[PDB]
């Protein structure tokens, strides 16, 4: 059958037993910087699987009135095992990412969501001109919720949901690297996402690689169940990780 | 160092053309408007097992 | 050969259709599952019978060459030959692409370009309208001056930084044919990046966004020496015109109108226009 | 400094607290007051661009009977500059033992997230610092002066490479000279 | 070939950087001693590890050929087409490169220099203010005179010495693209010096410095018989651009701020600007 | 000439211009752990240049009247880059160590030092009996100071100088793997030590591998200079480190 | 009478420009702007003894 799937990163495993196909990037599979791409000079440190390995990103509820939510890498998982001592005490860094999100529930309840990876995702301030600080959009591992009506708080995004927060027609998302949630056929989602951008390196806390969102399209329903909410849980491993440029900690 | 080509077709159908480049800058040059290569595999089919259209997708 | 060689391209066309006829089985060609994010590949053949076609039709004008290799405008500015203020006198633009709406969201379907650039200058002059507009003057002259990021800038119609030794220039003449000259691929990463989520400080404050990877430099334009008795006033047009471009990761089209050169706020939209109800059909 | 040429020699005495910087600098090698004037500073400050990596060389010029180390680190860009040699000596750096011979050599790495930078350096390509802190301490004998200086001098290696011609901001004119 | 023949150049590239590892030895590349006056050509592969880096970057704009193949200006004047001064009708400038200061330091980074020449001419023309400027006036000419040293010189604007049989010249109409000629190497030495020390007489008195070897000629200009009811004035601009360049011995380039043409006259000036300490790497 | 030396360790380098030669622990240069010796399943790491590079560890005062020092390893690095996180991280871990001392001072100086690296350095208490905590003898890189006369206080060690804190002549020392530094002729030492245990792997926070010893033999002298003591640093790098067993931080 | 020689390359990377002499004087021609060697040992190492880096300099 290949509606069961097995990753093994590191001391870690995921195992899937109902689930869609693995969908991979832009079509490439993640890898080291080459010897004629590079920049920088100094040798890299490689962890290995020190650092490429699954860590679970705490846990959600999805509600009948929920609208969606978002998280934004590499700050996501800053502080989580050695990926964020690396990270802090590192200039440079580089790494593809393995999402998975798990979402089950019974056979008699209804509902769909959306899991894309949008890269270079810059969001809009609630109010036109103004300026918002970075704990708006990202405070940790921490979700951060969509909203149905219009923002209207100065110190925060734009979260109307029918935008994405990015003024482009939420429907048309489909563009980017993503996976259907469908509680008939799957559980999961599987995505592999290598490392996209303009540089061979950047700094991991002052940039956002990319930003991963889940929307319901479909809204949960059930009837006449003990089960109030369905849990949702989101578990990333870092792929092919480098560092570079080592200095005091803290950035 | 004059380059011939085929040129579009049109209405009626010496469909050649010669070109020259006079500076010594490659940014110099013309559009390179005549490549017609693509590829949507890249965007419609990111999956990872190769997925049969005449079989069942799922099982 | 050495005096002429012969290069070889192709024609591609579209797929044809093949004939198909009458089939029972147990495959399933139109039964698919869109949660593989998978795009189904099935065509008219793999539901219904259908003749042979011969299809001539090719995808040319669609290329991403072809598709923004269209000059247009990015910026317009007026200054007068003789004026009590004196930065009315001079243009000073700090370039950028995010100016005019239909070029920005040209550009805004991909999150990274690389590209060289044709520029070309429309430059154009009236009279000032007054009591008295009686004047004999010749051809006027206009020079356009570019500064990369760090150079002097020039603070007055008639100051030192105008005798460029280094910065590059052109000088021009009403009467003759629009100027016009090529750029390079000047940016510093491997790529121009439309769109940047990040900051500039690295404890995540300061500026955000795209602005903070705008340091193209900037353009400056006078009259060279000029001066009538009376205000006459010339506009410049800017146009760019991408070349040998390279594209890379599109995004969706933007639905909201722009309201900031600089940033990306906007004002929620509805997804589209309504209809009376679902059935409806009619116009 | 009301003697310019005070400008060029860095002070050192004998006694001093156990760790102690001795100087302090930012690595913007066309824009820092420091080297802006340099020979480098001023081929750099003809163009916008630049990239590679550089040599510093410290030279003691005191006497032939002082000895001492120092440690000399250069911390790639962050969000906070060295405080401490505790902090300095987490990055790049060179233990310098004074002896015959005179002169050491700090090779900075080029260490950077584009292939390039902008001499008008801002936040967004910042190059990092260099600092200096003593090792072990001066030490001289009976009859010696209690001071001594250091130089230093500034090179690109054979890496280094420039772009974009532009105007230099140093010279500039009111009238036409006559 | 006869018709066809290839020239081949290549690209040079900067040196790549190549694996090191821990070392532990006697050798000791960061050591040296100043004192020899040799440069330390140490790179970080010796006191670091690094990984192995293929530059392709090279140093193709830094070379003299394109450091100095800019056009810049090197003077202006203004001349009237009528007055009562006959001394203000037409201009007479001796040669030199010291007039304007930015190609003056751009220039004096080298001590000798041999070279090529391409000049370009800009003129533009304006009616000057007054009570009644209502005139017709058919388009103007101009006319461009270089003379040798020791040849005639004109006195005014109809003088007989504006007919060169030997002198070259150039006539140009207003409207047109501007004027251009090339020069060749007219030095009677085998290099041009911007710096002598030296004297002039041989018992070491007279004039000093460079201006005794300033001895190009002169350049003079003029409406060619444009004469207007009404006062018209004309600015001319000068543009050099060395061509085939060669230089010898480099030196330091200049610190203070010009103050004459015709001499290294300066003022004292700081090395450098000031911070609180020598601690201090803040803003 | 021979009485030159440098050593490159990660993006740190040292040079002594005045110096003896090397001695390498018994014979034996650093290495990592072979397929055939280990117990341990999971895969190691090896984070290489990130954790072996030179760590200055403080800095003291030679006076007329001092005695004696220890460092005990590798407590002393607990807190020190990366190598400190990987100790905290993981259960297990191995390496070998260079060890270099600087103490430099005029023709005009006397004095001696021994420096010695003791394996399995365990210490009496002050008092015959009692216990003492973990505080006495390790508390980071500080370094500790012997005594001339008897300890008296219960709550620390027995420094009394001439028996080494171990009930042995401190003049036989000369067995373990040591340097001398005579004024007159050098100004460094360095020690190469290869991993010595009962065991393939060991955890880094319970157990202390080795101790770092600094006794002055003949007491510093000098006479009319204005420099009144003469400072000794202590620079220590990691060689071949790996690491094994991950789990919470903390240890 | 026509040179043809390589131009710099350029984004997207026939490489190939022509030239041809049209005046009589060789200070007529179009500047060399493609020359690229370069030596520095005349102002780094004037030195009369060769010196090895890896060497100590003075004995
Ligand atoms: C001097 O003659 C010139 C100078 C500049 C230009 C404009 N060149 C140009 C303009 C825009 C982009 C696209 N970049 C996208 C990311 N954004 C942050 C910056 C602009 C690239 C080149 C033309 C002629
Ligand atoms: C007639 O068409 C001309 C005539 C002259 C020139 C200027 N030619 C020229 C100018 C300057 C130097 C450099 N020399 C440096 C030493 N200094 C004492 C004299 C100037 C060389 C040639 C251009 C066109
Ligand atoms: C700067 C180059 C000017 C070229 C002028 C047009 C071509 C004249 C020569 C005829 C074509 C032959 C070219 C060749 O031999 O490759
Ligand atoms: C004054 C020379 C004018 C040359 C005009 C352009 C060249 C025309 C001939 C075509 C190129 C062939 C030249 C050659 O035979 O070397």
């Amino acid at each position: 059958s290949d509606r069961v799937r097995s990753i093994t990163l590191g001391n870690s495993t995921i195992t899937t037993q109902e689930c869609a196909n693995v969908v991979v990037g832009y079509g490439r599979w993640p890898t080291y910087l080459r010897d004629d791409e590079a920049t920088a000079e100094d040798q890299p440190t490689q962890p290995d699987v020190a650092t490429c390995r699954f860590y679970t990103l705490d846990s959600i509820k999805w509600e009948k009135g929920s609208v969606g939510w978002w998280w934004k890498f590499p700050e996501a998982l800053s502080d989580m095992g050695l990926f964020g001592q690396n990270m802090q005490y590192h200039y440079l860094g580089r790494a593809g990412y393995t999402i998975h999100v798990q979402c089950n529930a019974s056979k008699f309840h209804q509902g769909c969501l959306l899991v894309v990876c949008v890269p270079e995702a810059e969001m809009g301030g609630a109010v036109v001109g103004q300026a918002f600080s970075a704990t708006a959009m990202a405070n940790g591992d921490k979700a951060y919720e969509f909203t149905s009506a219009t923002q209207s708080d100065q110190t925060k995004v734009q979260t109307a949901i029918h935008n994405a927060g990015m003024g482009v027609g939420v429907g048309n998302l489909t563009i980017y690297p993503h996976q259907w949630i469908n509680l008939r056929t799957n559980n999961s989602a599987t995505i592999v996402m290598p490392y996209i951008n303009s540089v061979p390196m950047d700094n991991m806390f002052r940039h956002y690689n990319f930003t991963l969102m889940v929307i319901p399209f479909v809204k949960l329903d059930y009837a006449d169940t003990a089960s109030t909410y369905v849990p949702i849980t989101v578990t990333v491993a870092p792929m092919c990780a480098e560092y570079n440029g080592l200095r005091l900690a803290q950035a | 160092g004059a380059q011939v080509s085929t040129q579009k077709t049109g209405a009626h159908e010496i469909i050649h053309y010669t070109n020259i480049n006079y500076y010594k800058d490659a940014a110099s040059n013309s559009a390179n408007r005549q490549d017609f290569t693509q590829d949507p595999s890249k965007f419609t089919e990111p999956v990872k097992d190769v997925m049969i259209k005449s079989l069942p997708a799922l099982n | 050969g050495d005096v002429e060689e012969a290069i070889e391209r192709a024609v591609v066309h579209v797929a044809d259709t093949m004939r198909s006829g009458p089939s029972n089985s147990a495959s399933v060609p139109a039964l698919t599952a869109v949660e593989t994010g998978h795009t189904s590949q099935v065509t008219p053949s793999d539901t219904m019978q259908t003749r042979h076609v011969k299809n001539y039709h090719s995808r040319s004008e669609s290329t991403v060459e072809n598709f923004l290799g269209r000059s247009a405008c990015v910026y317009m500015e007026e200054y007068k030959t003789t004026d009590n203020d004196v930065n009315k006198k001079f243009v000073a633009w700090p370039i950028n692409t995010k100016q005019m709406v239909q070029m920005r969201r040209k550009l805004e379907m991909f999150t990274y370009l690389r590209f060289d650039m044709e520029v070309t200058f429309v430059i154009t002059s009236r009279q000032d309208p007054g009591t008295t507009l009686a004047q004999d003057m010749p051809v006027l002259t206009h020079q356009i001056m570019y500064v990369p990021p760090g150079g002097p800038i020039p603070a007055k119609v008639d100051d030192y930084a105008w005798q460029t030794s280094t910065n590059p220039s052109i000088f021009w003449t009403e009467g003759n044919a629009p100027a016009r000259m090529s750029i390079p691929f000047i940016s510093i990463g491997n790529a121009y990046s439309n769109f940047y989520d990040g900051w500039s400080n690295f404890d995540q404050r300061g500026s955000y966004g795209y602005n903070t990877l705008n340091n193209l430099g900037h353009i400056y334009v006078r009259h060279v020496s000029g001066s009538s008795p009376h205000p006459i006033t010339s506009t410049i047009r800017v146009y760019f015109k991408p070349k040998h471009t390279r594209a890379w990761v599109p995004r969706p089209p933007r639905l909201c109108q722009y309201k900031k050169a600089f940033s990306v706020d906007f004002t929620p939209t509805p997804i589209t226009d309504t209809r009376k109800d679902i059935n409806t059909v009619t116009t | 400094t009301t003697d310019q040429m005070e400008m060029f020699r860095i002070p050192v005495t004998i006694n001093a607290p156990l760790q102690q910087q001795v100087f302090g600098l930012r690595l913007q090698p066309g824009l820092d007051s420091v080297f802006k004037h340099t020979l480098l500073g001023e081929i750099l400050n003809y163009y916008a661009h630049w990239s590679g990596s550089m040599k510093l060389t410290f030279v003691f010029c005191g006497s032939a009977m002082a000895t001492g180390k120092f440690l000399i680190a250069y911390s790639p860009p962050g969000a906070n500059p060295p405080k401490t040699r505790k902090d300095a000596m987490l990055g790049t750096h060179i233990i310098w033992d004074i002896g015959l011979q005179s002169s050491c050599v700090l090779c900075v790495p080029w260490i950077s997230q584009t292939h390039y930078r902008l001499v008008q350096q801002d936040e967004y390509t910042s190059a990092g610092y260099v600092t200096c802190w003593y090792q072990t301490g001066m030490i001289v004998p009976p009859g010696t002066p209690n001071s001594s200086s250091i130089m230093c001098f500034a090179s690109a290696c054979n890496d280094f490479s420039v772009r974009m011609l532009r105007d230099t901001p140093f010279i500039s004119q009111d009238n036409k000279l006559q």
